[PDB]
C-alpha cells in the first residue's frame, strides 16, 4: 500500500506503534509513524492545521492548533518523489472501529506549485 | 510548469469535484468523514475517504522544486463519555487509490507492517 | 465558498489532468488539438478538445458572485498557402460534454440553429 | 447542444452566420454568434488572450493581442448562469474541415471563485 | 479634487444630491454620485462588498450584502485611466457631522492585476 | 508586467503597512476610521482614512488590461436612538491625497461640485 | 491576520512602488542596480539597493507560521575579460535600512564582524 | 548592521570568510556567511532562484539555476523572528569595487504569509 499520510490519531494502538498518547503523525508507506509528537485533542471545538513540503528543504511539517491554545509542531524530512509517483490525488480520511468518534470537516485548501527546467 | 490552487469553505451536498468513498458523505454544509446515527450519532466500524476530483503532479524528470500548503479545518467531537476512535488524516496517494481497512488504520493502509 | 485555480506553462505528454477528446494531443510541450500530418503539417477534417479534469462550480442558490478570468496563448499557423480553416475556442460546457462535427463548427456545434 | 464560447474564427461560413472577415466570437448554445469583432489574425507568431466574466457587472469580456499590434475587444452582456448549469467543465477546442491550419496551444492559465450567503 | 470612491451613505443630503434613502453610489471626482442603488444598512451586523473593475469591460461593479439578506448591487461603466493618473494608492475612508454613527472596518482584501504588451 | 495583492483579516495596532489620515485609528483588531468617545460612543465631526502603504499601477502607455477586486467587511453601527451619519468609502486616489471635509463628504471631497 | 504578494515582470522607469538607493535605477525594462558607463559598461566601486515599498509583517506575539517565497531573475555579465566582482543580494532588513559599503559587502554590511 | 541575505557571490574576499570560489551564501548580520554553495555562474544568461521560509520547519532555502544546467542548492535553519524585527522589508542589493560585473534584475516575484491565533 503505497500513500504519505499526516495523521491526528485519537486512539492509541501499542501493536500498531501509536505511543502512549493522542498524537500527531507522519506516515510513509505504513500506519507505523516516522515520527509523532504530542497533540492535545479537543472535543467540540474545531481544529485548523497547516501542512507544508519542499523538494528542496526536503521537509515536509506539520502545525496545528485550537484557536486559544498553544499549537503541536511535527517535522521529518522527505524527498517525497521518491516514496510517490510523478501523479497524486490529495485526500482527507477518517475511521472508526469498536470506538467511535464525529469525524466532521469544516473548510479545507489547498495549492500546489510544480517548476522545472 | 503547473499549479493547482483550491479551496472549499462548505460542503455542498452534490460536490461534484470530490471524489468519495466509504460512508464519507456531506450535510448541513460539512464533511462527514464517518457513518452517522439518524439520531447524529457516530457509529462503528466505519471508514470514509475523500479525494479532489484532479489529480496532481508532484514531480518529474527536469523539474526542481515542487511545494505544497494545505490548511484544514477539522472537528473531533463525541457526545458519548467513552474512549473516542479512531483516527483522522490528510493523505496522498496514487489516483487510483482505494479505501482500506478502518479502525486505527484510518482506511489508509490493510495491515500494520 | 468554493474557488478553483490551475496554471498550465507546457503540456506533458501525459497529462493525467486533462480530459482529451478526438485528435487533441500534445508533443514538444505544446497543445496540439488538430491532427497532424507524420510530417507536422495539418490535415483536413479534424477535431480536438480538452478539458480540465475537475468540474468547476459555476452559481448555487444562496450565491452571489461567481467570477473567471483565463488567459489563453495559442498559435494558428499554416505551412500551406491555401486559406486557413476553421476555428479555435475557448469554452464552458456541462462535465459530460463531447466533442461535436469539425468544420466551421469547432467541434463545439451538431448543426446550425 | 448547451455551451458558451468565445471563438477565434479564420474561416467564414455565411450560411453559418460569420460575417466577411477573420474574426473572434462569443456564442451562447449555438455556432451562430450572438456578437463578432474584427480579429486580425496572424500566421506562426503567437497570440495571448484574456477571458473575463462576473455574475455582477452581467458582463463577460474578451481581449486577444499578438505583441507588437493593437488588440481585439469583444463584450457581451449575459448572466451565465441562465445558460448554464451549476456544473461545468472548461475546455479549449479547435477544428478543421475541407480547409486546413495548425491549432496549437503553448501555454493556459484559469482562476475562478464563487462567493455565496 | 481628484478620486474615485464607491459610498455607502447612511445620511442624506438632497443639495449634495443623495437620493432620499440609505444607498451606496459610486463617484468620479464629485461628491455628487454618477449612479446610485438603495442600500438597506444595518445596524450592529457586519456588511461585505466586492467592487470589482476591468479596463475591458470599462465596467465598475459593487455587490454588498448583509449575511441572510438581499444584497445591493451596482454597476458604472468607465474607463478610470481617463479620470484618474498613472499611480494610485487605495483606501477606506469614513465620517460623520452634525450626526454621529460607529465607521469600523473589520478584514479587508485587495488584489490587482495590470498586463502590458 | 505588475501584480499586486494584500489581504487583512484583523488590524494590529502598530499597523506599518497602512497610512493614517485624520481620527482613524485601530484598537480590539479592528479599525476605527472615526474618533471615539473614550466611552466606545461615536463623536461628532469626525474624519478617518487609510491607505494601503505601497502605490498601485493603474494604466501605462502599452498596456491592456487592468483589473482590481476587493472585498470589505465593516460595521456601521450607532448606540444612539438619532440617525446616523455619515458614510463609509472606498476610494483610489493619487498617492500623495489628503484627507478632506467631513460630513456628507466623507473626507473625499471639499466643496459639492 | 496578514497576506502580502506583488510581482514584477518589466521594470518602469518611475516605479513609484520601489525604493531606490545607491546607483540602482532602471532603464530598457530592466533593474540596474550597478551604476553604467554612458555606454553600457559596468563601472567600479558601485553599490545600488531596491526595496518594496511596503512594509511587511514577519512576526508576531499570538501567531504561529509566516513563510515566504520569491522568485528572482537576475543576469551577472561583464563585457571586460578581467576577473568579476562583485555580488548580487536578496536581503531583508529593518524598514529604515539603508545601503552600506561596496565591493564584497555588497552595500549590507559597513565591516566584516 | 541587522540583516538576513541570500547572496550570488562572484568576488572571493577569503578575509571576509568566502570559500575558493563563485558561491551563494546564506547570511545572518554577517557578510561572514553562515553556510555556503559552490554556484557555477555563467556570463551573459539569465539565472532564475526561489527563496523559500517557514516558521515552522525553521528552514529557510535556496536554489538557483541557469536554463538548461543543473541548480545549486542551500539550506540553513533559522528562526527569522530572533534575529529580525517584527516589521521588515524586502529587497534586492548588489555591488562593485576595484573590479566590475553588471547587476541587473529582470523579472522578481515575491509572496508572503503570516498567520496568528
Ligand atoms: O475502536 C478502535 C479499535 O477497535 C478495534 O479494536 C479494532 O478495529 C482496532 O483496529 C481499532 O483501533
Ligand atoms: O474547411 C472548412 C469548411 O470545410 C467544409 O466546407 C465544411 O466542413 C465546412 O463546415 C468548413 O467550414
Ligand atoms: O451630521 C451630518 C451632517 O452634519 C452637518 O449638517 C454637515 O456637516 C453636513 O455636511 C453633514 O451631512
Ligand atoms: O573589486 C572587488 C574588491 O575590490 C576591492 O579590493 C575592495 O573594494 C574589496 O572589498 C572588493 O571585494
Ligand atoms: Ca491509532
Ligand atoms: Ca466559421
Ligand atoms: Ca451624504
Ligand atoms: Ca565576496
Ligand atoms: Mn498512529
Ligand atoms: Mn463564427
Ligand atoms: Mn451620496
Ligand atoms: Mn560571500
Amino acid at each position: 500500500s503505497n500513500v504519505v499520510a499526516v495523521e491526528f490519531d485519537t486512539y492509541l494502538n501499542p501493536d500498531y506503534g501509536d505511543p502512549n498518547y493522542i498524537h500527531i503523525g507522519i506516515d510513509v508507506n505504513s500506519i507505523r509513524s516516522k515520527v509523532t509528537a504530542k497533540w492535545d485533542w479537543q472535543n467540540g471545538k474545531i481544529a485548523t492545521a497547516h501542512i507544508s513540503y519542499n523538494s528542496v528543504s526536503k521537509r515536509l511539517s506539520v502545525t496545528s492548533y485550537y484557536a486559544g491554545s498553544k499549537p503541536a509542531t511535527l517535522s521529518y524530512d522527505i524527498e517525497l518523489h521518491t516514496v510517490l509517483p510523478e501523479w497524486v490525488r490529495v485526500g482527507l480520511s477518517a475511521s472508526t472501529g469498536q470506538d467511535k468518534e464525529r469525524n466532521t470537516v469544516h473548510s479545507w485548501s489547498f495549492t500546489s506549485s510544480l517548476w522545472t527546467n | 510548469a503547473q499549479s493547482l490552487s483550491f479551496s472549499f469553505t462548505k460542503f455542498d451536498p452534490n460536490q461534484e469535484d470530490l471524489i468519495f468513498q466509504g460512508h464519507a458523505t456531506s450535510t448541513n454544509n460539512v464533511l462527514q468523514v464517518t457513518k452517522l446515527d439518524s439520531a447524529g450519532n457516530p457509529v462503528s466500524s466505519s471508514a470514509g475517504r475523500v479525494l479532489y476530483s484532479a489529480p496532481l503532479r508532484l514531480w518529474e524528470d527536469s523539474a526542481v522544486l515542487t511545494s505544497f500548503d494545505t490548511i484544514i479545518n477539522f472537528e473531533i467531537s463525541t457526545p458519548y463519555t467513552s474512549r473516542i476512535a479512531d483516527g483522522l488524516a490528510f493523505f496522498i496517494a496514487p489516483p487510483d487509490s482505494v479505501i482500506s481497512y478502518h479502525g486505527g488504520f484510518l482506511g489508509l493502509f490493510p495491515n500494520a507492517n
